[PDB]
Order: structure tokens, then C-alpha cells, then sequence
């Protein structure tokens, strides 16, 4: 089984995939490689509620069935040198439906 | 004659259409001309035991776009002949279609083909939009591409 | 290895390097990349059509429609005519 | 206004069975060449009706022509003779074309066994009713001489239709 995710904090988000036998963990560290960012110093929240490390991504709510390629279920991410922050800007919004395609 | 057409066999060939798509399947089949025949619908998830016969040519396309659909992760089917009356399984399913070729697809089924020229968009996308998929266009290309 | 993919809005889309050389208009130009005319949420939708077209490519087996709002059909459109994939 | 329509290999007796139902009679040699509708009127379960029985004989013909005739027909009678094996064999292929030109995997069909008169058998009773359940349509035995299920099967055929229309 295959988890596709796209991790998002401030204006960036990530298109990673990662298997539900993957534990919050490891992925912490699947944005060491990229974010460049100890697995110690980050926050997944999963909505609004956070990820014990040891987690597998599936027990948190992330089954094939709801993190597909063709729509990633989104894990957000807040970052630490002493306090930990979490916050997504939103993203832009379509026009107003054109009367022709309506 | 023809490169894509059936072969009169008259030889009988149990096949399985299977349709694995969110499309209605129009399954078609190329004439010992060529000449391409439809043949009833399949809803979407629906199997059914299809009698034909071997070195018979098949295609399969959404019944309202014409859309293409790919049978066996290949555009074309021709059975062998059965081995111990087991049936000829034949797994229809969309093709992984192009963003572009994705978009146009939706677009046409949200706007009549009257109104695609009052649509906010670049002159060349009006121009493709209204290049509907046409079977007839496909097997043109498909033909030479048996170039092999 | 990676790319960095910024909206017009500015929001940065980053997806692996063979998922946007699903783009012939973003293979030309490639370690970073910038679009004005791709607003952060047409470009979302296209990062998504990225990991489909991968994963789903020469798959055997049945592959999943994929879904586009109408909404913002048109501008994604574009997107895939400017963009080439 | 029901129009009925007569298939199965030639020698089963498909001439036979038509000219019992209308002439009410039986033919001890219908030429197998000729094909010809007969048009009858008669109150089938209370409805006053008119079933024009069209007796196909002749060659394989796929064209458009035969097709678009043959799709005319409403409801069709696979008829089939219980000492030939064959006659059984070539059900399938009368049933798939009448599939075809019908443009459906739902027809109005039934099967018939005809010359259940004669003494030896290939094809047992067996297993035409389960061939039947295969594909949803009443079985029923005739004979041509004897007469027996002539009118049933007749009957039921436009039973049959008349549920289609539904
Ligand atoms: C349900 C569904 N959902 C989605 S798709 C679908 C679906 C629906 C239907 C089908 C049916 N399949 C086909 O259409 C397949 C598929 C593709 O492969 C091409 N194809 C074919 O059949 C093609 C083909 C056939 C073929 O014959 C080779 C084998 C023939 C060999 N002959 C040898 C002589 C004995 N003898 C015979 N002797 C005399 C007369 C007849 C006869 N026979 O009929 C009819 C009648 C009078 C009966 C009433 C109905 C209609 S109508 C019409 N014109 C009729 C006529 N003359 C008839 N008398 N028979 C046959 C039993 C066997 N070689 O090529 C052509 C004909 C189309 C398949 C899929
Ligand atoms: N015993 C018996 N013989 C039949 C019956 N029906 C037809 N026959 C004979 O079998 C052949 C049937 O001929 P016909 O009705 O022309 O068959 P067609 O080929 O189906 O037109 C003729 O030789 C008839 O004499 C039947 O019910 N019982
Ligand atoms: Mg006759």
C-alpha cells in the first residue's frame, strides 16, 4: 500500500509518497532531506491534532483510500531554537464559474 | 485492403469484455473492410461473456466522447483461439490521458460545441477543443504505426 | 533530487525532478523554477497530475479517473497547453 | 400486431411447426428453399391480436439487408430437432446474431425442441431447459406431427414480447 501526501506549512508544500508502513518518524526525517530540518525540530500535524513519531502513517488516518495520487491527503508542518510554532496559507481561489459552462 | 481489419476465421472465440472504467464502454469492431461497427454498451464495472470469433479486431471507446479506452494496457484486441473452452479475457480501462487531453475532456462536457469560441481562452485551445476524439482519425494513425 | 515549483501567488510546490519532467515545457528549461501566470491553485492541480501520471503509467491493471473541478478546469487547461503534458 | 420470427438449421422443422400453427396442418415435406410470412389473427390471453410468422430457409447471409429484416422480428424461436446434436450446437450462433441485430443481450426468445414425435434421442430434455436458464428464456418440447406445444410456444413467444414493452 502506497500513501500520497503533500506536507504544508507556511507557502510550501511538499509532494512526497510514503508508504502506510512508514512511521511519522521516518517521514520527519523524508523532510531532513529536503527542508533540511531535524526530525526532533519538527511538527506533523495531521489537522490539528499532532503525530507521536513512532505512528505508522495509516493508524493516523492516512489509508490509500483518502491519500491518492490524484488528491494527497495534506499533513501540515510547524517548525521549532527553543519553542515549537501551526499555519497553512490557503491557496488561491477560482473565478466565478463562467455562465457557459454552467 | 485494409491493414486494420478481422480475419474470416469462422472460428469461434468465448471472450470476456470486462469493463474496468468509469466510462460506458461502446466496444467496436473492425469489419473484414476495415470498416469499424459498433456493438451494444458496457455501464461502467460491468463483465460480459462476449461470443466472436478468432483474428477478429476490437476497439473500445467512451460511448458519448468516443474518448479512447485501452483493452489489456494495449489499444487493440484480437483473440486466439481458446485453449480448453477457457474464455478470452479482454480488461478495458482508461488510458493515463495527457493534463491537456484531460482538460479538454472535461471542458467538452460542461460547454455545447456552440459556445467553446465565447470561452476565456488562447484561439489555439478553441481550435483543439473542438478536435473531437473521431475513431475513424485513430485508426489511420494506428495503421501506420505498424510501421513494426 | 527535487525542484521547486512558485506560483504567480508565490506558494512553492516542491515535487521530485522525474514527476515535473512529466512536463516537456519544464524539461526544456532544466534547479528551481518560477511561473507568473500559474496561480497557486492551478499549479496544485498540476503537481497532483505530476504523481498520477507516474504512478498510474503502464499500470496493468484498471487506473482511476482523473478528477477536475469545474471550476478550474479552464485555467488548468492553459496550464496544460502552456506546459506541454 | 405482434411479429414473430422462425430460425434453426434447416431440417428442424421450422416450415413444419409454422404451417401446424397457421394451416393447422402438417407438411410431410415443406420445401427447405422457400421463405414466407404468414399473417394469422387470433385472441391470445384475451388480446385479439395478429402474429405475422415469418419462416426463414436459405443461406448464411450477413449483409445489411438480411440484418435489417431479421431485426424487424420482435421475438424469435430458436427451434432445434432432438435426434440432431448439431441443431442443438448451432443454437448458440442463431441465438448470438439475433443478439446482434436486436443490439441487446436482452431479446425475446424461446427455445424449442421439434420432433419430439420421433422415437430416438441426441439431445435429452435435460439439458435444453438448463441451456435455457442460461440465458433466461422458456423452454418448451414441440412436435409437428403430433402437433403438441405448437401453440404454446407461439404463445409464450408473444407472452414474451409483450413483457419487453413494459
Ligand atoms: C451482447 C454484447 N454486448 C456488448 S457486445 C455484445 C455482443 C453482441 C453480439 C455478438 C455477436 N457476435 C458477433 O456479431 C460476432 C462478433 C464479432 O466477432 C463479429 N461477429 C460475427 O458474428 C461476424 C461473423 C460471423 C461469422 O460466422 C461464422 C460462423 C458461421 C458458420 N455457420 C455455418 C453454417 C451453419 N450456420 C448457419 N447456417 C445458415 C444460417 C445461419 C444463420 N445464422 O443466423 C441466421 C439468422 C437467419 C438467424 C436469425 C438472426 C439472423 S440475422 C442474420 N443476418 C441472419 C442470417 N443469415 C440470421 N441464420 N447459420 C451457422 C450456425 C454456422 N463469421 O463472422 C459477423 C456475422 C457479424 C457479440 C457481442
Ligand atoms: N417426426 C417429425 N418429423 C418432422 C417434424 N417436423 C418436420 N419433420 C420432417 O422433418 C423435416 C422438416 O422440414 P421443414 O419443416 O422444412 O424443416 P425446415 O428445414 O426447418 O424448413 C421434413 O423432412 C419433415 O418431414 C416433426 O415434428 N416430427
Ligand atoms: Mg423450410
Amino acid at each position: 500500500m502506497d500513501v500520497f501526501l503533500m506536507i504544508r506549512r507556511h507557502k510550501t508544500t511538499i509532494f512526497t509518497d510514503a508508504k502506510e508502513s512508514s512511521t511519522v518518524f521516518e517521514l520527519k526525517r523524508i523532510v531532513e532531506g529536503i527542508l533540511k530540518r531535524p526530525p526532533d525540530e519538527q511538527r506533523l500535524y495531521k489537522d490539528d491534532q499532532l503525530l507521536d513519531d513512532g505512528k505508522t502513517l495509516g493508524e493516523c488516518g492516512f489509508t490509500s483510500q483518502t491519500a491518492r495520487p490524484q488528491a494527497p491527503a495534506t499533513v501540515g508542518l510547524a517548525f521549532r531554537d527553543d519553542t515549537f510554532e501551526l499555519c497553512i496559507e490557503p491557496f488561491s481561489s477560482p473565478p466565478e464559474l463562467p455562465d457557459v459552462m454552467k | 485492403r485494409p491493414v486494420l481489419r478481422s480475419v474470416n476465421s469462422r472460428e469461434p472465440s468465448q471472450v470476456i469484455f470486462c469493463n474496468r472504467s468509469p466510462r460506458v464502454v461502446l466496444p467496436v469492431w473492425l469489419n473484414f473492410d476495415g470498416e469499424p461497427q459498433p456493438y451494444p454498451t458496457l455501464p461502467p464495472g460491468t463483465g460480459r461473456r462476449i461470443h466472436s470469433y478468432r483474428g477478429h479486431l476490437w476497439l473500445f471507446r467512451d460511448a458519448g466522447t468516443h474518448d479512447g479506452l485501452l483493452v489489456n494496457q494495449t489499444e487493440l484486441f484480437v483473440p486466439s483461439l481458446n485453449v480448453d473452452g477457457q474464455p478470452i479475457f479482454a480488461n478495458i480501462t482508461l488510458p493515463v490521458y495527457t493534463l491537456k487531453e484531460r482538460c479538454l475532456q472535461v471542458v467538452r462536457s460542461l460547454v455545447k460545441p456552440e459556445n467553446y469560441r465565447r470561452l476565456d481562452i488562447v484561439r489555439s485551445l478553441y481550435e483543439d477543443l473542438e478536435d473531437h476524439p473521431n475513431v475513424q482519425k485513430d485508426l489511420e494513425r494506428l495503421t501506420q504505426e505498424r510501421i513494426a | 533530487m527535487y525542484v521547486k515549483l512558485i506560483s504567480s501567488d508565490g506558494h512553492e510546490f516542491i515535487v521530485k525532478r522525474e514527476h515535473a519532467l512529466t512536463s516537456g515545457t519544464i524539461k526544456a528549461m532544466l534547479n528551481e523554477v518560477n511561473f507568473r501566470e500559474i496561480p497557486s491553485h492551478v499549479l496544485s492541480k498540476v503537481c497532483m497530475y505530476f504523481t498520477y501520471k507516474v504512478r498510474y503509467t503502464n499500470s496493468s491493471t484498471e487506473i482511476p479517473e482523473f478528477p477536475i473541478a469545474p471550476e478550474i478546469a479552464l485555467e488548468l487547461l492553459m496550464a496544460a497547453n502552456f506546459l506541454d503534458c | 400486431e405482434y411479429k414473430l420470427v422462425v430460425v434453426g438449421a434447416v431440417g428442424v422443422g421450422k416450415s413444419a411447426l409454422t404451417i401446424q400453427l397457421i394451416q393447422n396442418h402438417f407438411v410431410d415435406e415443406y420445401d427447405p428453399t422457400i421463405e414466407d410470412s404468414y399473417r394469422k389473427q387470433v385472441v391470445i390471453d384475451g388480446e385479439t391480436c395478429l402474429l405475422d410468422i415469418l419462416d426463414t430457409a436459405g443461406q448464411e447471409e450477413y449483409s445489411a439487408m438480411r440484418d435489417q429484416y431479421m431485426r424487424t422480428g420482435e421475438g424469435f424461436l430458436c427451434v432445434f430437432a432432438i435426434n440432431n446434436t448439431k441443431s442443438f450446437e448451432d443454437i448458440h450462433h442463431y441465438r448470438e446474431q439475433i443478439k446482434r441485430v436486436k443490439d441487446s443481450e436482452d431479446v425475446p426468445m424461446v427455445l424449442v425442441g421439434n420432433k419430439s414425435d420421433l422415437p430416438s434421442r441426441t439431445v435429452d430434455t435435460k439439458q435444453a431447459q438448463d441451456l435455457a436458464r442460461s440465458y433466461g428464456i422458456p423452454f418448451i418440447e414441440t412436435s409437428a406431427k403430433t402437433r403438441q406445444g405448437v401453440d404454446d410456444a407461439f404463445y409464450t413467444l408473444v407472452r414474451e414480447i409483450r413483457k419487453h414493452k413494459e
